[PDB]
C-alpha cells in the first residue's frame, strides 16, 4: 500500500488505543457517579420508606404476637 | 427522673449529630474522590506545559 | 362527635405546616395535640431502639 | 497479554448480561405493583381531627 | 529493531480488544441507568404504601384524642 | 493516599 | 413559672436581651426590680414607660403575630398608624 | 347483646366491602383500564365517553361479531 | 529517545485501575446495604403473610355462612 | 509488549472479576429485594390493608 | 366500639381519589370480560392448531 503510510497506520494504531482508554475511562467514571450518587441514596430512600413502615404497623404487630406467641 | 431526662435529651440529640456528621463525611468522601480524580487526569499537563515554557514564559527571562 | 371549624378562626388559632399536614397552636402552647404526637413518636423511636 | 483481555471482556460481558436479566426481571415484578399503587392506593390527607378542647 | 509486523499484529488484537471492551462498558452504564430507575419506581410505590399505611397511626391517634 | 469511597452509617 | 402562657412564649421567641426580657417582667407586674449597674450595686423599680416606645411596640406587634385574628391586627394597625403619624411626627 | 349483634353487624359489613374491594383490585385489566384513563383524563378530562366499561364492553361486542364472521366465513372457505 | 505514548497509557491505566477499585468499593458497599435491609425486612412478610391469611379465612367464613351482603 | 503494561492489564483483569463478583452478589439481593417489595409491601401487606381502608371508607361513607 | 370510632373518623377525613361507585356492574363486567378471554383463548389455539395441521 505504502510505506510512510503503513508507519502512519501503526501510529493510527496508537491514536485509536488512547482514544478508546479514554473512553472507557469515560464510561468508568459516570458508571461510579450513577452507583455513588444515585443507586445507593435511592436505597438508603427505600430504607427510611420501609423503616416507616413497620413502625406504622406495629401495633397490629404487637396484638398479634401477644395473642400468637410469634 | 430529672436527670434521666437530661441523658435521652444527650442521647436524641447525639445520635442526630451522628447521622448529620455520616453525612458530611459522606460528601466531603465523594468531593475528595471527584478532586483527585481531577488531580490525576491533569498531572500530565505539567510536562507539555514545561515544553511550551520553552516559546514564552514572561517573567522568568 | 365531629363539628367543622370556622376557617378564619382555626387559621387565627391554628399555625397550619401543609408540608407535614400538621396543626399546632400559633403561640406555640403545647395541647393535647403535641403530647399525643410526641408520645406517638416518642414510642415509635424507642421501638426503633 | 491477550489472555487478559479477553478475560476481561469475558467478565464485563458476564456483567453485563446479568444487569440485563436483573433489569428486565425488575421491571417485569414492578410493572404489577406500579399498576395496583399508582391508581387505587391514592391517598390525600383533607384534614387532621382536632378536640374542640384546645379550641 | 524488532519486527514492524510484530507490533502492527500486537496493537491491532489490542485495538479490537479494547473497541470491545468500550461498546461493552457502554452497555454497562445503559444498564446502570435502567436499574437505578427501576429503583426509583419501586421505591415511589413503596413510600405510596406509607402513605396509605399512615392512617393506622391516625386512627390510634383519633381514638386517644377521643378518650 | 488515595481515598477510598467508605460511606458511613449509624454509629 | 407562675407566669401565663402568653409571656412565657413572648420571652423564648424573643433573645435572651436583658433590655426586652426586663421589659416583659415589668408588663407581667407593672415595673421591673432591675439590677442596678452601678458599683453601688442595689435592686431598683423601673417603670414600664421607662422602657422606649419603640420596644414596647416591637412587643406588641409580636403579639399581634402570635395572635392574628382581625380585630386584634385592626388594633395594631391603628395604634402603628397613630405610631408614624403623632410620634413620628414628633420624631422629626 | 343486641349491641354487640349490630357491632359484629357492622364489622362484616365492612369486611364484606373490602373483600369486594379486593376482588375488584385483583384484576390486571381493571388496574391498567383506571392507568390509561388517569393518564387520558391527563389528556382531556372532558372525554370520558372515551375511557368508559360499558363503551369497553360494546368494543368488545363488536369485536366478538366480527370474530364470528370471520370463524363462519372461513367455514364457508 | 522513548516511544512518547508509553507513559500516556501507563497513568491512562492506572487511572483506570484506581476507578475500578472505587467501583468495587462502591458496589461492595451497596451490597451491604442491600443485605442488611432484607434481614431488616424479613418483619414484613410475615405480616403479609398473616394479613393475607386473614383476609382468606374471613372470605372463605363470609361464603361458609351467607352473610356476604351484595356490593354497593 | 511492555511488562509494566502487562502488569497493568493482569491488574484490571483482577479487578473486573472481582466487578462480576460483586455484581452477581447485587443482582441475587436485588432479586430479593424486589421479592420483597412487590409480593409482601404491595402484593400482601399494601393489597389487604388498602381493601379494608376503602371498604370502611365506603361503608361509613354510605352512612353519611 | 373504639377501633370501629376511630376507623369512621379518620374515613371521614380521608378522600381516596379512585374508589368506585357501582362495583356490581364493574364485577359482573369483569367476569363477563374473564370469559370472553377464556373464549378468545379456546379462539386462538383452535386457528393455531389448524393452522398449524
Amino acid at each position: 500500500m505504502d510505506s510512510a503510510s503503513k508507519e502512519e497506520t501503526l501510529e493510527k494504531l496508537d491514536q485509536e488505543i488512547t482514544v478508546n482508554l479514554q473512553k472507557i475511562d469515560s464510561n468508568l467514571s459516570f458508571c461510579f457517579h450513577k452507583i455513588t450518587q444515585d443507586i445507593i441514596p435511592h436505597v438508603a430512600t427505600y430504607s427510611e420508606i420501609c423503616e416507616r413502615i413497620m413502625d406504622s404497623t406495629e401495633w397490629l404487630g404487637t396484638m398479634f404476637q401477644e395473642t400468637g406467641l410469634v | 427522673t430529672t436527670d434521666k431526662y437530661f441523658i435521652e435529651q444527650r442521647n436524641i440529640v447525639l445520635q442526630e449529630i451522628n447521622e448529620t456528621m455520616n453525612s458530611i463525611l459522606n460528601g466531603l468522601n465523594g468531593l475528595n474522590i471527584s478532586l483527585e480524580s481531577s488531580i490525576a487526569v491533569g498531572r500530565e499537563f505539567q510536562s507539555v506545559s514545561d515544553l511550551w515554557k520553552t516559546l514564552y514564559d514572561g517573567l522568568e527571562s | 362527635l365531629i363539628k367543622d371549624c370556622n376557617h378564619d378562626e382555626a387559621y387565627l388559632l391554628f399555625k397550619v405546616n401543609p408540608e407535614k399536614q400538621s396543626v399546632s397552636r400559633r403561640d406555640g402552647k403545647e395541647g393535647v395535640f403535641d403530647y399525643v404526637i410526641k408520645r406517638d413518636t416518642d414510642m415509635k423511636r424507642n421501638r426503633r431502639l | 497479554m491477550t489472555d487478559a483481555l479477553e478475560q476481561s471482556v469475558l467478565a464485563l460481558e458476564g456483567t453485563v448480561s446479568v444487569l440485563k436479566d436483573s433489569v428486565e426481571s425488575l421491571k417485569c415484578a414492578n410493572e404489577p405493583s406500579t399498576n395496583l399503587a399508582s391508581t387505587m392506593l391514592q391517598t390525600k390527607r383533607v384534614f387532621r381531627l382536632v378536640p374542640e378542647y384546645d379550641v | 529493531m524488532d519486527s514492524i509486523d510484530e507490533q502492527i499484529a500486537i496493537k491491532r488484537k489490542e485495538l479490537q480488544s479494547l473497541q470491545k471492551i468500550t461498546s461493552l462498558t457502554d452497555g454497562l452504564k445503559i444498564q446502570l441507568t435502567e436499574l437505578n430507575e427501576q429503583i426509583k419506581e419501586m421505591g415511589m410505590n413503596a413510600d405510596s404504601v406509607a402513605q396509605l399505611m399512615n392512617n393506622w397511626d391516625s386512627i390510634i391517634n383519633n381514638i386517644s384524642q377521643a378518650s | 493516599s488515595a481515598t477510598e469511597y467508605r460511606l458511613s452509617i449509624g454509629s | 413559672n407562675s407566669s401565663s402562657g402568653t409571656f412565657k412564649a413572648l420571652s423564648a421567641v424573643f433573645k435572651d436581651d436583658p433590655q426586652i426580657q426586663r421589659l416583659l417582667y415589668a408588663l407581667e407586674n407593672g415595673s421591673v426590680l432591675m439590677e442596678e449597674e452601678s458599683n453601688n450595686q442595689r435592686r431598683k423599680t423601673i417603670f414600664v414607660e421607662d422602657f422606649p416606645t419603640d420596644l414596647i411596640l416591637k412587643v406588641m406587634a409580636e403579639v399581634t403575630d402570635l395572635w392574628p385574628l382581625t380585630e386584634f391586627k385592626q388594633d395594631y394597625d391603628q395604634l402603628y398608624h397613630n405610631y408614624e403619624q403623632l410620634s413620628s411626627k414628633l420624631r422629626f | 347483646c343486641k349491641s354487640t349483634n349490630s357491632i359484629l353487624d357492622s364489622w362484616i359489613n365492612i369486611h364484606s366491602q373490602a373483600g369486594y374491594i379486593h376482588k375488584l383490585m385483583s384484576d390486571q385489566t381493571y388496574l391498567k383500564l383506571i392507568n390509561d384513563r388517569l393518564h387520558n383524563e391527563n389528556v382531556n378530562t372532558n372525554d370520558e365517553d372515551g375511557s368508559t366499561l360499558h363503551n369497553v364492553i360494546a368494543l368488545k361486542k363488536k369485536e366478538i361479531l366480527d370474530l364470528r364472521q370471520k370463524l363462519e366465513n372461513r367455514k364457508g372457505e | 529517545m522513548e516511544n512518547p505514548h508509553e507513559q500516556v497509557q501507563a497513568n491512562i491505566l492506572s487511572r483506570i485501575i484506581g476507578n475500578v477499585k472505587r467501583l468495587n468499593e462502591s458496589v461492595a458497599i451497596l451490597n451491604q446495604e442491600l443485605v442488611t435491609i432484607n434481614n431488616r425486612n424479613k418483619n414484613l412478610e410475615i405480616m403479609g403473610a398473616i394479613c393475607d391469611n386473614y383476609h382468606s379465612s374471613v372470605q372463605f367464613n363470609l361464603e361458609a355462612t351467607n352473610n356476604k351482603k351484595p356490593p354497593l | 509488549m511492555n511488562a509494566n503494561k502487562q502488569r497493568q492489564y493482569n491488574q484490571l483483569a483482577h479487578e473486573l472479576r472481582e466487578l462480576q463478583t460483586n455484581l452477581q452478589e447485587t443482582t441475587k439481593q436485588l432479586d430479593i429485594m424486589s421479592k420483597q417489595c412487590n409480593e409482601n409491601l404491595v402484593g400482601q401487606l399494601g393489597k389487604v390493608h388498602g381493601s379494608w381502608l376503602i371498604g370502611s371508607y365506603i361503608y361509613y361513607m354510605e352512612q353519611m | 366500639g373504639s377501633l370501629l370510632y376511630g376507623i369512621m373518623s379518620n374515613s371521614w377525613c380521608v378522600e381516596f381519589s379512585q374508589a368506585p361507585h357501582d362495583i356490581q356492574d364493574d364485577l359482573i363486567a369483569i367476569k363477563q370480560l374473564k370469559s370472553l378471554e377464556d373464549e378468545k383463548n379456546n379462539l386462538v389455539m383452535e386457528l393455531s392448531n389448524m393452522e398449524r395441521g
